[PDB]
């Protein structure tokens, strides 16, 4: 239950808030850091910038000895912070100023970085105020003594006003120069007079190796190698052949010459062009000295190299002839030194031994000693606990030794099972491998192989010595002269090894010279650390108060109603887990400050009754809901005043419920039930609780529901007697009329139609959009009912037999359990044909209703019928059907022309005209039909029929060689039989179906439509109401199926202009002003234009993606759920402000899940009248007068567990005849029995246990929905309302589907639109000190376009949780949480309403990439908005600064790339930080609330995000379909997503190197494992590149 | 000369 939290706070942290509370001097061998406590402590008093100086503005100051360290300096302060710089460096015309302007640039730049004379002469003589200076800080410190100048500046302090001085801290990373140290105690007292501060030094025994500096020590001899002065008859011949050339090198006789003088004018000297061979000569004399003459011949060819280049340069002839010569000797001095290697090496016989053997005669005798010393001690040594390293002097003579290491490695195997040879340079680069060139990436892997435990050994030529944290090794190796105290005290900590050994390179002539130079570099050692000793560092300041003494008598503990006892110990144990309940960037967790009160504010506050006591206050982190400090009582010790603040901020904590009744922080989990009674109440009657004990596998994903007619239909059969409303028919065919096309466009414009008889009135309905095979066509209802009464039952019979007639015969939609529907019930209409009556009133067609109660048998004939029965006339076939009963007895044959001119004996028309009539028909038949006996009467032209009944398709399958095929089909009359039926009313009625099926969902939409706009008190608008015109319907055919000092000079106009610079030099358009309002917000304030609410757009977004309509609900899905998620979020942002942002953002997602909305739409019954299953008539359908048996549904309708058993087998087992399917309805007893006892058979066979429910559903009136469909059918709704009526009428929308809690006490549910953004009364505070945050606001402001009223929304949008000097605001993330939901929707309805050619669902992937954390992230960067970031965390910062880097790297482009991998690497380290994207979307929030104009802020979210706009909409990045395309252009294999329902949701499995290599991973969300497949491959790519 | 003086495993690691 105790927690531990090891004082997580930084050193770097602990030395800022150090050097803010007084001045000191800081030292830290470590060389990272320093640049960040400068950054830190720059920040802390960078407040009063702004500010003219005459009005008391401060500036800050930089001192740096070298110009180098001033760029970098200058260099970081831009990277880092938001604040003007200068860099005013030696004579760079600075001297040569005036006053004016002097003060002119103090007003321009902030802090001013400088050396030590342009200072001086800045302070002495054209005197800027030192009162006027905010902070003063100086690196490498140590330089400044006696008479350097460092001296002089701080001496000048004396002189000015001692009240009014500025801050002075030294940065070290020495304290002495490292040369000679005598008298330490003196020189450290006369550095700490010269800055009037202290030296602080961290003490910290964890990562830092101050304490094991000292309090460690390996043993400690020399080799005491014998060495004489060096001699060499090689090197005398090298003498001998450079005095030679010398000699002759002073008769040149070359051309007149510029002539070249020194600077200090002490003697004449050559050119350089003629002095760079002499000097270059000079270099290689003391190299060979030093080096050897491997090291000589590699100097030498670089040499070489140099003057190729410089004669290439070179023009003179004379010249190149004498630098020819020069070669030729180089050539000769490199030849002989390549022969002496090349022969010395193998002069003997044995290569095994003599290999090594002269590698022990190269060596000089100190290496000869190192070699044979190296070798005994790893004779036998395992390689596994074995690492040493080399230290040299030179960067040349690295590659020298990793060369002569390497011929020493390759000649002993046995110690190449142990040793393994690396070598590193810094400065002046040259070739060390064939990778990694730069010397950056050479040292990174140099790093990463060598603490991997890959290599135990490198030379460095002190570069790994500036304290580095490379692994301890066991011993040290120091091959060049150690006479220098801060490299020879690093490199002893580079051996912090316990029981270690250390070596000392030194010669016996060299012994006694340098015995007592180790001596006082030890006693200055042990003389420092002693010193250092007693300074008040980290561990002595009261920051170690962990050890919770026992003082438990004068404070007391707590116990509240419940009992349960807070004992005042466990206050910091439980603040910490309190803070560590709170979200977080994962960037650790954030611990509360306990800031040290001093006395005259201790009396100030508090006054006499604090005297002689101390007090503490903490600063909460602003995350949680406490903002204010508290102030502990007075009492005698410090660490009593840390018990009793965090005992009193404990109290404070559970008195405002962030703590249970048990004094623990709580959960989500026990948030949110205290939510459950109030928002997700509609659960409990479903059986299902918001507390979700268990999820995925568990959920059962589909439902059964009970499909209802529309109100029109139910009981709409007519009556005898009554009057009844006969709605015509009508369709338009829009295709061109074509000879392909002349039956059936001619056909369908008759006067005879068919209308759909009812007793309600129906209302008005769209134009229908059909598609035939032929082409499109346009079907529309007649307004106006055609009134008529029914004389007489027999009538009302003749019409229902006639409906069944059509459906049993014309259409063939007919199943053995079929009857006739007499009863009045759902879907009582009837289809009725029409006929031109009296006028041009139409009446029913009686006479066909009256000889059509049943379509004649299709007989045949034998051929004596013919001979003895009269011929037909030839007009009896004029637009008739008939049908080749001797061929196909089923198919109806159409005819469309009848041919008087043609015979029997006539030949064919085309391709056989060889062949006539009756001998082709005798040819191909003959039997069973006899000859002809009509040889001359005519013949008949016929066209074949369609049997599709589904007509929401626009493809088509016309063939070319089919329309020729298909008019020569003519026919013989006598030999086909005719139904004697209209071809007309045959050819419309073939559309019924379809007709119908799209009707029955269009009344749906209009009663949905009609309620919406009734609860929107919009149905009195002139839009809507009695005068609404339906518009026709839209086909979504968007559907498938449908130096360098030039550098820094040019940038320092930039730097006027700052970082906040934004380049704009070219467009985002090169990779290869007025802005347009949304439509929705322009409808939201203004009701001008409120467009009325079309029931097309209803019907779409009724009808699901199951269905092959030619529209789908998706489109909507996504506009709804955008706004959906931006009303709950605001909705909840208001409700709850104090809440911190993972509740919020935790009962936001559990809102808008698709259990709840599912769950909120049941209870709205609205589901019951979807349009979700493919309208298949033949099988899945029920015609209107069409049902089955009424015993048999009576029956179903009583038994469950007998209604789960009826198969369709045992449907068909039921037996109908003509009688019981017309007359009596219900089933005879003995079929009734039959079927009842053929049914139970199903379980005495192989049938049990099946599913028939998902084949029957349809003779019931059930459906299976899955569980997605209903939540976006709710989400579409939403949509829909959304693009109609705007946002200012749609809010209120949600309370009727009870989604948000109707607030009685006000109608806040539609004002929630102008909320604020939570307590804002209490920080009416003076706007100075806002300002004194916001450093250069104006450019912030300039680059986001948008100036601010108020400037306190933008401080709280830049707080990020770790920074403890605000106290006025809150943190970034409660705006961002509002962010988030306003720009999300904001681009989606853009988005939605701009672009129509994209295909929807692919419209929900470009939304996805646009709301993406990196595309925010990558904005942020891109407009440097970052640099105003208020925070205190340093692995942030380094990771801030490298995606920083990362992006200007790539210009800030989006195209696709590595960083769209990378995304996985969000919150392999990461490489990404959610802190970044989301001060974006706090911005952003803070825009909003600052104007309250929608349309403001979108002209600032737009003029943001043009260019991702423009791009993405051009080619939109996928991530799922990417994944699994991308790699299979050499890696197909894939596996299957593993449910896990854990934690981890999904597991996947993938190889690597192509194919060869398997590797898997793992993922908590559905794109997570596909992100680190992805980084696996990256990676893969990165081995290739490799 | 190059070739400098021969030593053998009679070395000593001397105290400082």
């Amino acid at each position: 239950m105790e927690d531990v939290e090891i004082k997580p706070r930084g050193y770097q942290l602990r030395l800022v808030d150090h050097l803010t509370k007084s001045n000191g001097i800081v030292y830290l061998p470590t060389g990272s850091g320093k640049t960040f406590v400068a950054i830190l402590v720059l920040k802390r008093f960078s407040q009063d910038f702004d500010k003219p100086i005459e009005s008391g503005g401060k500036r800050a100051l930089f001192m740096c000895n070298t110009v180098e360290l001033a760029r970098q300096q200058a260099m970081a302060v831009r990277r880092c912070t938001n604040f003007k710089v200068g860099f005013y460096v030696g004579e760079q015309g600075v001297d040569d100023w005036t006053r004016g302007m002097w003060s002119d640039e103090i007003k321009k730049n902030q802090v001013l970085v400088g050396t030590a004379q342009v200072f001086l002469d800045m302070v002495t003589q054209t005197y800027v105020a030192l009162s006027s200076l905010s902070v003063v800080i100086i690196d490498e410190c140590h330089h400044g003594t006696g008479h350097h100048p460092f001296r002089e500046f701080m001496r000048l302090f004396t002189i000015a006003n001692q009240t009014k001085l500025p801050r002075v801290v030294g940065l070290t990373g020495v304290l002495i120069k490292g040369n000679e140290i005598t008298n330490v105690a003196t020189k450290l007292k006369e550095l700490e007079i010269t800055y009037r501060g202290n030296i602080i030094t961290v003490s910290d025994t964890k990562e830092m190796e101050n304490v094991m500096l000292y309090a460690t020590k390996p043993t400690e001899v020399m080799v005491s190698f014998p060495h004489q002065e060096q001699v060499l008859t090689v090197t005398r011949l090298i003498s001998a052949e450079i005095e030679k050339f010398y000699v002759s090198l002073d008769l040149m006789n070359i051309g007149v010459q510029p002539i070249r003088r020194s600077k200090s004018l002490q003697c004449l000297r050559d050119p350089s062009k003629k002095s760079f061979v002499k000097q270059l000569f000079n270099d290689f004399l003391y190299q060979m000295k030093e080096y050897g003459i491997y090291a000589a011949s590699i100097a030498i060819i670089s040499l070489i190299v140099e003057f190729d280049i410089k004669r290439r340069q070179a023009e003179t002839l004379s010249v190149k002839l004498m630098h020819r010569t020069a070669l030729t000797l180089c050539e000769k001095i490199r030849h002989l030194l390549v022969q002496k290697l090349q022969d010395m090496t193998y002069d003997d016989d044995d290569d095994n031994v003599n290999t090594e053997e002269v590698i022990m005669n190269f060596s000089t005798p100190k290496v000869q000693r190192f070699l044979m010393s190296l070798k005994v001690s790893f004779a036998d040594k395992d390689p596994k606990d074995i690492c040493c390293l080399v230290f040299v002097e030179r960067r040349y003579t690295c590659k020298c030794i990793y060369g002569l290491l390497l011929n020493y490695i390759q000649s002993t195997p046995e110690l190449r099972n142990v040793l393994t040879p690396q070598f590193m340079v810094g400065r002046n680069n040259i070739s060390p491998d064939f990778e990694s060139v730069l010397e950056r990436k050479w040292q990174k892997s140099a790093i990463q192989q060598f603490r991997d435990g890959n290599a135990n050994l490198m030379i460095c030529s002190s570069v790994l010595e500036e304290g580095i944290d490379v692994q301890a090794c066991n011993h040290v190796f120091i091959l060049d002269p150690v006479k220098t105290f801060n490299m020879y005290v690093q490199s002893k900590g580079r051996a912090r090894t316990t029981e270690a050994k250390f070596v000392l390179f030194t010669a016996d002539k060299e012994r006694e010279k340098t015995i007592q130079q180790i001596y006082q570099y030890r006693k200055a050692h042990n003389d420092i650390a002693e010193y250092l000793k007693d300074r008040v560092l980290e561990k002595t300041e009261p920051e170690l108060y962990e050890i919770k003494g026992h003082f438990q008598d004068d404070i007391d503990p707590f116990t509240n109603e419940n009992g349960a006892v807070l004992l005042p110990n466990n206050a910091l144990a439980i603040l910490h887990r309190y803070c560590q309940t709170i979200p977080t960037d994962a960037f650790g967790f954030v611990i509360p400050w306990f800031h040290v009160l001093q006395e005259d504010e201790r009396d100030r506050i508090f006054g006499v009754s604090a005297k002689g006591k101390h007090v503490i206050s903490i600063n909460m982190p602003v995350n949680c809901m406490l903002r204010d400090t508290i102030y502990s009582d007075p009492m005698d010790n410090v660490k009593t005043a840390k018990i009793s603040a965090a005992f009193k901020a404990c109290k404070v904590l559970y008195s405002l419920g962030e703590l249970n009744e048990r004094f623990v922080p709580k959960t989500l989990k026990e948030r949110v039930a205290s939510i459950a009674d109030v928002h997700f109440e509609h659960w409990n009657k479903y059986g299902d609780s918001v507390t979700a004990t268990v999820n995925k596998a568990d959920k059962s994903k589909d439902r059964t529901y009970k499909t209802e007619c529309p109100l029109e239909f139910y009981d709409a059969l007519p009556r005898v007697g009554e009057i009844c409303y006969a709605y015509e028919i009508f369709l338009e065919p829009q295709f061109e009329s074509c000879e392909y096309t002349e039956h059936m466009y001619l056909n369908l414009q008759t006067p005879r139609n068919y209308a759909i008889l009812l007793r309600n009135k129906l209302p008005r309905l769209a134009e229908m959009p059909l598609f035939s095979n032929q082409g499109k066509l346009h079907v529309r209802v007649a307004n106006a009912p055609l009134e008529v009464i029914i004389q007489n039952s027999e009538q009302l019979e003749l019409l229902h037999q006639f409906h069944g007639m059509v459906f049993r015969d014309i259409l063939k939609i007919w199943h053995p359990f079929f009857v006739l529907d007499r009863r009045s019930k759902e879907n009582s209409y009837l289809v009725v044909p029409l006929i031109l009556g009296a006028g041009e009133q139409k009446c029913f067609d009686w006479e066909l209703m009256t000889n059509f109660r049943r379509l004649p048998q299709s007989h045949g004939s034998n051929v004596q019928q013919r001979e003895q029965q009269p011929a037909p006339r030839p007009e009896d076939f004029e637009g008739k059907i008939v049908t080749q009963w001797y061929a196909n007895y089923d198919k109806p044959m159409l005819v469309t022309k009848v041919h008087r001119e043609l015979t029997p004996l006539s030949y064919m028309e085309k391709n056989q005209q060889d062949k006539t009539y009756y001998e082709f028909t005798m040819s191909k038949y003959g039997n069973r039909i006899g000859d002809v006996v009509h040889k001359d009467k005519f013949m008949i032209e016929v066209r074949d029929l369609t049997e599709q009944l589904t007509f929401y398709v626009h493809n088509r399958g016309k063939f070319n060689a089919k329309s020729k095929a298909k008019m020569k089909v003519i026919l013989i009359p006598e030999l086909c039989f005719n139904f004697n039926f209209p071809g007309d009313l045959w050819l419309k009625l073939i559309f019924l179906p379809s007709i119908l099926n799209r009707m029955y969902f269009l009344l749906h939409a209009e009663a949905l439509r009609k309620r919406f706009n009734t609860y929107l008190n919009l149905h009195l608008l002139p839009f809507n109401g009695t005068d609404y015109m339906p518009r026709p319907l839209e086909i979504d055919y968007s559907l498938k199926r449908n130096e360098m000092n030039e550098m820094d000079f040019e940038d320092k106009e930039y730097w006027a202009k700052n970082q906040f610079h934004m380049p704009t030099g070219n467009i985002y358009g090169n990779r290869t002003g007025k802005v347009k309002p949304l439509l929705i917000l322009q409808k939201t304030v203004s009701k001008e234009h409120i467009t009325p609410a079309e029931q097309g757009e209803f019907l779409a977004a009724i009808t699901a993606s199951s269905a092959a309509d030619v529209f789908d609900m998706e489109r909507l899905e996504i506009l709804g759920n955008s706004f959906l998620k931006l009303s709950a979020t605001l909705y909840l942002a208001s409700k709850y402000s104090d809440w911190n942002e993972g509740t919020l953002t935790e009962v936001k997602s559990k809102l808008v899940s698709n259990r709840n909305l599912l769950f909120c739409l049941i209870d709205a019954d609205i589901p019951k009248t979807l349009n979700t299953i493919q309208f298949t008539p033949r099988y899945t359908w029920l015609p209107p007068g069409i049902s089955l048996p009424h015993n048999v549904l009576a029956l179903w309708r009583e038994n469950p567990e007998f209604a789960k058993i009826i198969g369709p087998h045992n449907l068909r087992d039921l037996a109908l005849g003509d009688e019981e399917s017309l007359v009596k309805g219900n089933c005879s007893d003995i079929n009734y029995n039959r079927f009842v006892e053929g049914c139970r058979a199903n379980g005495q066979s192989f049938y049990a246990g099946a599913d028939f429910s998902s084949e029957v559903n349809f003779c019931v009136g059930l459906v299976t929905i899955p569980n997605k469909v209903i939540a976006d059918t709710l989400e579409a709704l939403l949509g829909v309302i959304v693009k109609n009526y705007g946002l200012q009428h749609a809010f209120k929308m949600l309370e009727y589907f009870k989604i948000c809690r109707a607030d009685i006490d006000k109608p806040l549910t539609q004002l929630l639109n102008l909320e604020l953004g939570g307590k804002k009364m209490r920080a009416n505070v003076n706007t100075t000190e806002i300002d004194g945050f916001l450093i250069n606001h104006y450019y912030l402001e300039k680059n986001l376009g948008y100036t601010f009223k108020d400037r306190r929304y933008l401080l709280q949008a830049l707080t990020h949780p770790s920074y403890p000097t605000n106290r006025i605001t809150g943190s970034y993330q409660e705006l961002e949480f509002i962010g988030n939901a306003i720009l999300d929707f904001l681009i989606s309805a853009y988005i939605f309403e701009n672009n129509t050619k994209m295909n929807p669902g692919a419209l929900t992937d470009l939304r996805s990439a646009l709301v993406n954390n990196t595309t925010l992230a990558c904005i942020c960067v891109r407009h440097r908005l970052h640099f105003f970031i208020l925070a205190e965390n340093a692995k942030l910062s380094e990771i801030i600064s490298k995606f920083v880097n990362f992006q200007e790297s790539q210009g800030h482009r989006v195209t696709n790339y590595v960083r769209i991998l990378l995304e996985e690497a969000d919150v392999t380290n990461v490489d990404v930080p959610k802190a970044l994207g989301d001060v974006l979307e706090a911005l952003i929030a803070a825009v909003y609330l600052d104007c309250r104009d929608l349309q403001r802020t979108w002209e600032v979210i737009f003029n943001l995000f043009e260019p991702e706009l423009q791009e993405f909409t051009r080619k939109v990045p996928i991530n799922h379909i990417r994944q699994l395309v991308e790699h299979k252009h050499a890696k197909p294999v894939f596996s299957s997503p593993i449910v896990e329902g854990e934690t981890v949701m999904v597991s996947c499995q993938f190889t690597c190197m192509e194919k060869t290599i398997k590797v898997y991973g793992f993922g908590s969300n559905k794109d997570q494992a596909k992100l680190s497949a992805a980084k696996h491959a990256l990676q893969q790519l990165s081995k290739c590149d490799a | 000369i190059d070739r400098y003086e021969q030593v053998s495993k009679d070395f000593e690691f001397i105290k400082i």
